[PDB]
């Protein structure tokens, strides 16, 4: 009995969400499978794993061996002993297809107690980065939950292929990926446009994510990048000597600068080589659906207007949205972004927010309307009009006050 | 791929009731012949005569792949340059194989060579002066200076020719030696001696500088490196073969350790400018080794040599030494002003 | 910076005459320089 299943049928709509890399999904991977008391899903997607990959008549040399099978990685690490490296496992090969994995066992998870309750409908499926792989075949029927998974083992390893790190140095520490915080996306464009003019088409920066208002993703070569975080520096520096002055429009920006810890450049021209090769890789393979192009192209060149994209599908008056990402990554980037506008978003995986799935009284986490708190008007025995808020409520009176003086 | 002998059984003999047929020499190079080369590259040169490789070109995911074969970062390592002198042995490898078995094998061996018990002694490469680069093609040629024996067994140095396509010119000598250890000659006698030097016209005395103290993990299957350098030998791979040749396990490639320990030096002591500093590396094998190794390796500055910093490499597992090198690295660069 | 940035090193010799152009290269590096690059002033007198 999921109260909100219950409510999702009768009453409020619901929406998936899928995260995408740099989610730190190994130790998710882990504790799911420690989590797990059914192992009956593992077993087919075990094998087809090892299947899919060897008909294939696409190029796929490198990428074969360098695949690991699945089943004995997991078996090693509940050993406790066996693991490789983070950097191994977060390198795209590797790391693409464990995320899918991780997220589709998420979905196997929540089906298992409720399924004929827990059943298809969301209004919409949605996905970040490499997680809109996920989405498309879980809109699809289950025959095709591999080829997310086989898609998957073939973006990382392309991408992988075509540009991988040379290098990377413990300060700051610096990644192809770049977050900037407190600056407008104009502004911060403006930085990029101003550093991008010094360098040649090879290695230019670029806005991949917009994570929200003032906090962006700039993206590209790690030393490129580098070269962009002195600029802001600088003027950072600069401006520091205005704010003490004690000068609001003559006042230092504060913003919040440090990279992330992801280890190659992905929505940017340097995946461009490995958009065709993937195409090819999935037509090799019984993959064979229309958007196996449109995927790719979002993911490995395309960037992602996230706020814009999760919001649209949330305008539509859509109140639950959930996230089967490794760990929990875009549950809560998405909640800021709404917040009151009538969205609340529960991490799935997660022990505390699935409780609320699976009760009948612990479900309705429904987030405040603002304009639930909009004011009305009132009248009054004598017949006075009174605008109401939560001053004028307590008060009586107009809600304006001559402050001390 | 198939791989048969064959047996014959004489019991007038009680202590020799198994003898077996001495065609098995013949018999496991046409075996080996078919899963090494399969026709696939061909030249037919007799031992003493010249093995060329055809043409070959560097691609920039080939770059990649071996850097990120070998990666070091912990210590703040920066690889760069277009291609490291490591990735000559990827190019020379299927040549310098075939100057192994010959009819001067034949005259002064027995031809009794055990590829199992084949040992890798040596490895370097020396520069002409000329470093690697992009998308220009290379052409390798393979000669073998000579057929030695040892108290050990058989020893077949063979030296290596590096050559820019389009230029025309030879950019970088490769040096290997190899240690079979069932056979004696009359070809080039050695009991212990044999002795090799990276040298230069004008040299500097230094005193024992400490630069890194590093640690490099193996890694856990030897097959991707199987791939890139074209090195099948199932020794590293399936372990039926690593248990028959009486082995600790699937042993990491030496080779693998090669470009290891050197991809430190490159970027340690050579700091994140490696390109035009190491002008040459010399490699040696002390010890075997298992995947999954935690080795601690030691990079420490000697003397100079022509302007090039000479740098000294000892590794250890635990008490066991591994490997020990030696590279010749200029200096960061110097800008004067008066 | 058009042939690329990698470690430089700058020697300034004659021996006393060394700090100077050193000290004027030092205050030059923080200055317009400070972009974060590895770079080593070396001098004669001081830093043999």
């Amino acid at each position: 009995a999921h109260a909100l299943v219950d409510r999702l049928s009768a009453g409020e709509p619901y929406a998936v969400a899928f995260g995408g890399q740099g989610s730190a999904w190994l130790e998710t991977l882990e504790e799911l499978v420690s989590s797990a008391g059914i192992e009956s899903e593992l077993a087919t997607l075990a094998g087809e794993a090892e299947l899919l990959l060897e008909p294939v008549a696409s190029e796929l040399v490198v990428v074969r061996p360098i695949g690991f099978e699945p089943l004995q990685w997991v078996r090693a690490l509940a050993a406790e002993e066996p693991v490789p490296s983070d950097k191994q496992l977060t390198s795209a090969a590797v790391s693409v297809p464990g995320v899918l994995l991780t997220q589709i066992a998420a979905v196997r998870a929540l089906a298992r107690q409720g399924m004929d309750l827990t059943a298809t409908p969301p209004v919409a499926v949605a996905g970040h980065s490499q997680g809109v792989l996920a989405v498309q075949a879980l809109a699809a029927k289950g025959a095709k939950d591999v080829e997310l998974l086989a898609l998957a083992q073939l973006i990382g390893a392309a991408g992988t292929l075509v540009a991988r790190r040379r290098g990377i140095t413990v300060l700051g520490d610096r990644p192809p990926m770049v977050s900037v915080t407190n600056a407008d996306p104009e502004r911060i464009y403006e930085l990029l446009e101003e550093f991008s003019s010094d360098v040649r088409t090879v290695l230019p920066p670029v806005l991949s994510i917009r994570n929200g208002r003032r906090s962006v993703v700039i993206t590209g070569t790690p030393e490129q990048l580098s070269r962009f975080e002195l600029y802001c520096t600088q003027i950072a520096e600069k401006e520091e000597a205005e704010r003490k002055n004690k000068l609001r429009g003559g006042a230092v920006f504060a913003p919040v600068f440090d990279p992330v810890q992801v280890e190659v450049g992905f929505h940017t021209p340097r995946l461009s080589d490995g958009i065709e090769i993937v195409g090819r890789w999935a037509e090799t393979v019984g993959l064979d659906v229309e958007l196996a192009k449109e995927l790719t192209e979002s993911i490995l060149v395309r960037q992602v207007d996230w706020v814009d994209e999760i919001t649209e599908l949330h305008e539509a008056g859509a109140r639950w949205i959930l996230d089967l990402g490794p760990g929990d990554i875009l549950t809560r980037l998405t909640a800021p972004v709404i917040r009151g506008l009538g969205i609340g978003i529960v991490p799935a995986a997660t022990r505390g927010g699935q409780r609320n799935l699976f009760t009948v009284g612990a479900v309705p986490e429904v987030a405040r309307p603002w304009s639930s708190y909009a004011p009305t008007v009132v009248k009054l025995p004598d017949g006075s009009v009174k605008l109401e808020t939560k001053f004028t409520r307590l008060t009586g009176r107009s809600p304006i006050l001559l402050a001390g003086m | 791929i198939e791989i048969r002998f064959t047996l014959t059984d004489v019991v007038r003999s009680g202590g020799a009731p198994i003898v077996e047929v001495d065609d098995a020499a013949t018999a496991m190079r046409a075996v080996l012949a078919i899963a090494a080369g399969v026709e696939g590259p061909e030249n037919l040169p007799k031992v003493v005569d010249n093995t060329a490789t055809v043409t070959v070109d560097w691609d920039p995911e080939r770059v990649a792949d071996h850097t990120g074969v070998t990666a070091t970062f912990g210590a703040p390592l920066a690889p760069t340059l277009t291609v490291v002198p490591d990735a000559l042995v990827g190019r020379c490898w299927p040549a310098v194989f075939a100057a192994i078995g010959s009819a001067a094998t034949e005259a002064g061996f027995p031809v009794i060579e055990g590829l199992l018990s084949l040992v890798h002694l040596d490895h370097a490469a020396r520069l002409l002066a000329e470093l690697p680069k992009e998308p220009a093609e290379f052409t390798v040629t393979a000669k073998a200076s000579a057929a030695t024996d040892t108290e050990v067994g058989r020893v077949v140095p063979v030296s290596v020719e590096v050559r820019n396509a389009a230029d025309g010119a030879l950019l970088a000598t490769l040096e290997e030696r190899f240690a079979i250890r069932g056979r004696t000659g009359a070809a080039e006698l050695t009991d212990p001696v044999r002795a090799g030097g990276a040298i230069s016209d004008n040299a500097t005395d230094t005193p024992r500088r400490r630069r890194r103290d590093v640690t490099v993990g193996a890694p856990v299957d030897m097959r991707p490196f199987a791939v890139v350098s074209g090195d099948h030998n199932p020794i590293h791979t399936d372990r039926a073969a690593a248990l028959l040749a009486g082995l600790e396990g699937p042993i990491v490639h030496g080779m693998w350790l090669s470009a290891a320990a050197q991809h430190v030096v490159t970027a340690t002591d050579g700091k994140p400018v490696p390109p035009a500093k190491l002008i040459g590396w010399t490699a040696r094998f002390l010890g075997m080794v298992k995947p999954g190794d935690q080795v601690d390796f030691r990079v420490d500055r000697v003397g100079i040599d022509v302007g090039a910093e000479v740098l000294e490499v000892s590794a250890r597992i635990g008490s066991e030494l591994v490997m020990a090198a030696t590279a010749r690295l200029a200096a960061p660069k110097t800008v004067y002003a008066f | 910076a058009a042939g690329g940035l990698g470690v430089e090193r700058f020697v300034e010799i004659g021996v006393k005459s060394a700090p100077t152009v050193a000290g004027l290269a030092t205050n030059t590096l923080k200055l317009p320089e400070y972009s974060h690059s590895t770079v080593e002033v070396l001098n004669s007198e001081r830093d043999a």
